[PDB]
RNA sequence: GGGAUACUACCCUAGCUGUGUUGGCUUUCUAACCCGCACCACUUAUCGUGGUGGGAGACAGUGUCAGGCGGGCAGUUUGACUGGGGCGGUCGCCUCCUAAAAGGUAACGGAGGCGCUCAAAGGUUCCCUCAGAAUGGUUGGAAAUCAUUCAUAGAGUGUAAAGGCAUAAGGGAGCUUGACUGCGAGACCUACAAGUCGAGCAGGGUCGAAAGACGGACUUAGUGAUCCGGUGGUUCCGCAUG
RNA sequence: UAGGCCCAAGCGACUGUUUAUCAAAAACACAGGUCUCUGCUAAACCGUAAGGUGAUGUAUAGGGGCUGACGCCUGCCCGGUGCUGGAAGGUUAAGAGGAGUGGUUAGCUUCUGCGAAGCUACGAAUCGAAGCCCCAGUAAACGGCGGCCGUAUAACGGUCCUAAGGUAGCGAAAUUCCUUGUCGGGUAAGUUCCGACCCGCACGAAAGGCGUAACGAUUUGGGCACUGUCUCAACGAGAGACUCGGUGAAAUCAUAGUACCUGUGAAGAUGCAGGUUACCCGCGACAGGACGGAAAGACCCCGUGGAGCUUUACUGUAGCCUG
RNA sequence: AUGGUAGGAGAGCGUUCUAAGGGCGUUGAAGCAUGAUCGUAAGGACAUGUGGAGCGCUUAGAAGUGAGAAUGCCGGUGUGAGUAGCGAAAGACGGGUGAGAAUCCCGUCCACCGAUUGACUAAGGUUUCCAGAGGAAGGCUCGUCCGCUCUGGGUUAGUCG
RNA sequence: UGGGAGUCAGAACAUGGGUGAUAAGGUCCGUGUUCGAAAGGGAAACAGCCCAGACCACCAGCUAAGGUCCCAAAAUAUAUG
RNA sequence: UGAGGGUAGCGGAGAAAUUCCAAUCGAACCUGGAGAUAGCUGGUUCUCUCCGAAAUAGCUUUAGGGCUAGCCUCAAGUGAU
RNA sequence: CAUAGCAUAUCAGAAGGCACACCCGGAGAACUGAAACAUCUUAGUACCCGGAGGAAGAGAAAGAAAAUUCGAUUCCCUUAGUAGCGGCGAGCGAAAUGGGAAGAGCCCAAACCAACAAGCUUGCUUGUUGGGGUUGUAGGACACUCUACGGAGUUACAAAGGACGACAUUAGACGAAUCAUCUGGAAAGAUGAAUCAAAGAAGGUAAUAAUCCUGUAGUCGAAAAUGUUGUCUCUCUUGAGUGGAUCCUGAGUACGACGGAGCACGUGAAAUUCCGUCGGAAUCUGGGAGGACCAUCUCCUAAGGCUAAAUACUCUCUAGUGACCGAUAGUGAACCAGUACCGUGAGGGAAAGGUGAAAAGCACCCCGGAAGGGGAGUGAAAUAGAACCUGAAACCGUGUGCUUACAAGUAGUCAGAGCCCGUUAAUGGGUGAUGGCGUGCCUUUUGUAGAAUGAACCGGCGAGUUACGAUUUGAUGCAAGGUUAAGCAGUAAAUGUGGAGCCGUAGCGAAAGCGAGUCUGAAUAGGGCGUUUAGUAUUUGGUCGUAGACCCGAAACCAGGUGAU
């Protein structure tokens, strides 16, 4: 309350809309990844028993951020091409779920 | 009780990474030939919720 | 000739056959229904119930829906400033003075304007330049038009006033629509909302031989959020799917 | 113990009634008038209704409105509003008709409009009573009864416009701003009173006009009687009072050893300054101050505070009328 | 460096209760009263009287945690003040009773109401009626008196309502 | 940058001005001071004027504004009018 | 004028005065909603230390109220601005 | 005739009062907030009425959802102050999913069959009885095929009604262990020496007791009883599977139009669910839902009924508990309480506790009419004497040391003689001739000695609190991770368990979406937000929000009742 001048919220014109159904993904960054060893196969099973994902929203995703330094494969559903790219660049595979 | 959120502002702000609060401008939906197109297309870069309006508005919107 | 009888609603002037049946007008009927209607019994009893006779009658009455009227009754409203209040006047914006040589600065302090206009009164390229004054003459208003010379903006500038203008920002002519799209480092103003100016970068254009100038008018007023509703595009979203 | 009287103006006819607790009156009633409604399950009223009053009445009756005995009277306007009636000219919601238009579908060319059969949402061509518009009437219905210039529709003239512009009778009035209007009477002296005048700021005919005998704890003016009302106060009788004996409250109250003058000061001082006066303590009396007591001012302003009433304020509504 | 109202920050004193520890108390606890004591303040001890059973200290922890004002609420008590008032009216004397008499009983005189200060009956009240006893409270004074207190008694209907 | 406030009745004096009447302890702005929220000394007393900003003791001293006849501390001082 | 009865608060009664309805009436009294609401008034309880305002723009059915800025305080940080 | 109606015989089925606290229906406000007010909100709240009950209500898919699905109903934690509604204002506010408590599916109508009576002529129909069966990737009848007490279940669906084997084993009973001295009026206290403990809980006793009393732990115990618990006589249900072709599968119903209400939804596209008025269907090749409507898909099969548990409240009862009160507190009421008292009435509504261990409660004498007292006496104490523990201040008095009748006063303060006294013994105390200075406190104010407010005095009582959530500071633990909620086990604790969920580890964008980048843009340009580490859990303080929200105070509004003495 401004004492009867206008509130700044009815000043300010509304926009927008929310979509009921969002995909939201769990995301993880390769500089996690380096914890594990050469060769394992990592899944959405390994990463929650590991404590990366505390949960599995929509599918998990994969970001390119920090630098890996490690040779592995890779199941999930999303991935990004900066992170395909470093993971195919040490050697390793991503199989998309 | 809970708090409860200002649904008007809800409908009108979202929350930025840090803490602050970007809003939309006024002074569109409606007549610009009197305005100018520099005035159009200014009045649609998007700027934030003054410091001194968040003093008076932050437990409105504690929950966003 | 003033229509107007090809074919075709078709027809006033016509009279005109009855039709599965349906849908309106007016009378007449009665068993629905109604009679604070008459007699007779329950009865002890004019309530009420029942039989008989009379009235009225598909109207009335009642329900639901709609329209009109409705201080009879109800809930509410009926602004602020103000040398007390009231009457009067005013309420937003622009320009001067007040204002004390930055900016800002009050009063029911002193003066005035705006609530637009323009397809040229905008852009560009070329050219051009005052009134007034006398001088002097057909006209002559003495002065309108015409002609020489001083005139310093006292000319003129769409619109009030102030700041500016011969870079003409004033006056004409030729082309043309930049009175475009998307951004804009940075700055002014500012409680917020707002408002103001911007080099320059891409894109694609106009004028000009070209450099270059053009994101509306010499500048500053010519509006007003939000919610709601309407119109056109869209790459957006939605219901299990379309 | 047991009526003061006379003369003259207003108001109201009279008897009556009224604000228990500041108003008894000119206010209300009244008997008489007038208008309007009502044909009986009357109208009107109470109630959601049933049932009731009206009325065990029936237009010489009942309800409502205005006026207010009696006498002489009661003028102009129907343009506007209300009420009544009529022509019915035209406008409408719910409603009956569905002519046509689209979303969708094997339906039809599979690159695509019979919209077909169908499921579906829109939809005028018509009418549809009230109301509304229009016409007439109604003033003891609501209301109105003049502007302009000669002049203080004063006198007569015009015009202004709508529908008309004040008849009788009253008139410085319970009404007259200027106003103590002017003239006369009454008094030695008359802002009142009486009578007369009309220049009615702004009288007027049933929100009745004018007049009226009788009546009035009514208003008003003058006179006689009479008196301590007064010149002008005096003396007496009781009761309070005062002294004594018994009994014994209350309002109020920051503490108090509580003077006056001139100044000062929140602009009016027991308390401040400078001076003046003043031995301590009582009783009877007075009322100038303590802005004395009593009552969180009732006048005035304010509050986006309340309540009551009004209406052509907004929004509704019981209810009524019509379908 | 240190004046200070709205106001911000900080550090502390006390009150009741709880935990733990350690203590005091009929050789007298808390409360109350007095004192010339200690601390920068809130405030803390000691001594003596009174009183006659519970109470401190240390550390921490919880709060119904501190009053001079609200025309505040409740109780006590003042002031005004020995003041105002003691509610319409004729009493005087003698004798008596008694601790005590203007005020109670008896007697004489006097006076008042007298279409009433009289006598009945309803309503209403509900034992205030009658004998004794009583003077603490009530009685606007007093009191040997009383509609007051205590004890005990009292209302009789075929015809009255 | 953030946590917590309170405030939106102002007054006089001096100076620059409007208004008013070159009136107001008037009113409205601007520039400074004081009071507000500031005791102390002076102006007789006197929020706003002059001096000057109180941590606490002292029967110590130097000064400010204002003063030195008595009230009532200090010159009945000097010199010249 | 008496005794029995009747009319009840969005109501009644009124020879009409806002008059009466249990010492009250422009809408009675008792309970409850109810600790209604009160931008208004009054009040709000122990001590010391440090710092220490404002009475102003601007908007406001706004004017003795409120919001943001100004000016106060506390804490971090930058660190010559 | 017939029944109404009337008249008898039998039964006692109901009324009223509920604890209207909880539950279900009918009817239904206003003050208030929105800084006015009308949609909205207060709120389907208060009040009124009716029903039942110990619980009530709901309840077994014409569902919820879109997975590859799911468990009838109810309740708790989350989802989430989200999605959504809204003069898009004030404000209102879900659900699914998931984790858990408790866990239960049973019966009708209709088909069909076999009998019974009347019409009819026993053919059919009607109705009565009995079987049979009540559900969808369709169930049942008819068509098809071979089994029953194996299990055994009274909380519905049948029942042992059973010898049924501690109601709580409940009134009740038993229930260990101490002496002495000192002070004392009296010891439980001090001193010293002993003892019991499945009992050291508590209260009384002349003061503070494990061993004095009542008791406690524990043991033994009976009526109404059974704990309602274990084979418990009878009785139970050992299933009959395929196609479903034909028949049946709840009518003035579903559904629609109009007007309304309830659902988080503001009445409208209302999808979904109810009321009134008008219309008004389909029948398994059917019908309904999946937020207008059409088609394809998924799920279900209305118009019939019953149903325990987990859940809600406490006028009561039994046994107990408290960093709850301790007589102005705490119930209005510790006592004579809903009583004195007030009011016509509805209704309102107080004050008022304490002798002492023991009544041993003052024999007797004296003054006095008595009340009162003075002695004596009881007692530890009588200034403990019933107006009885302690006994504060205001207020009223009596005695005295200093002082005062020439003096102008916010009554004190600094100075200071004289007089009197003699301490928590320290450069002491009391009084005050005289001099100087000096206009109370609080609130409100530009400013108050103010003739502005408030207080007669004294005492007592008398105002920022708690819950939930947000934000920010301090503390601690862990740390790319941190943390549990409900529930369960446990002493109404700590703790343990419980990972559904919550925050963070990545943002930008309306969104699809992309991703250390993204949005814009035609473009990567330019710019905005972002990256280039640190959070999280509990708690402390400050502030805010929702609740009466620091306290007292209106005029008034509404609902239900009381009054015409
Ligand atoms: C007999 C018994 C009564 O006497 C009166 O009424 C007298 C006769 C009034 O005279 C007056 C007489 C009359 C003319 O006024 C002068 C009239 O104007 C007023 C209303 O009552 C008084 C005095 C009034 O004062 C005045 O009230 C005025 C509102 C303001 C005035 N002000 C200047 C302080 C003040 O003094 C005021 C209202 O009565 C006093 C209040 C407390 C009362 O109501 C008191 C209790 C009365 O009941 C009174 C004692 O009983």
């Amino acid at each position: 309350f401004e004492g009867g001048q206008l509130p700044l919220f009815r000043r300010l014109p509304k926009r927008g809309f929310t979509n009921i159904n969002r995909k939201e993904y769990a995301i993880v960054n390769l500089d996690q990844l380096n914890k594990f060893e050469d060769g394992t196969e990592v899944t959405p099973a390994l990463l929650v028993e590991s404590g990366v994902v505390k949960n599995e929203k929509s599918g998990i995703k994969i970001l390119g951020n920090g630098s890996l330094d490690k040779k592995l494969t890779v199941k999930a559903h999303k991935f990004s091409a900066s992170a395909a790219e470093a993971i195919d660049a040490k050697g390793g595979a991503h199989e998309v779920i | 009780p809970k708090m409860k959120t200002h649904r008007g502002a809800a409908k009108r702000v979202k929350r930025t990474a840090s803490g602050q609060l970007k809003r939309s401008r006024a002074f569109t939906s409606h007549l610009f030939a009197n305005k100018s197109t520099k005035q159009k297309r200014q009045l649609r870069k998007a700027r934030l919720v003054s410091k001194s309006d968040m003093k008076r508005v932050k437990q409105l919107l504690a929950y966003k």
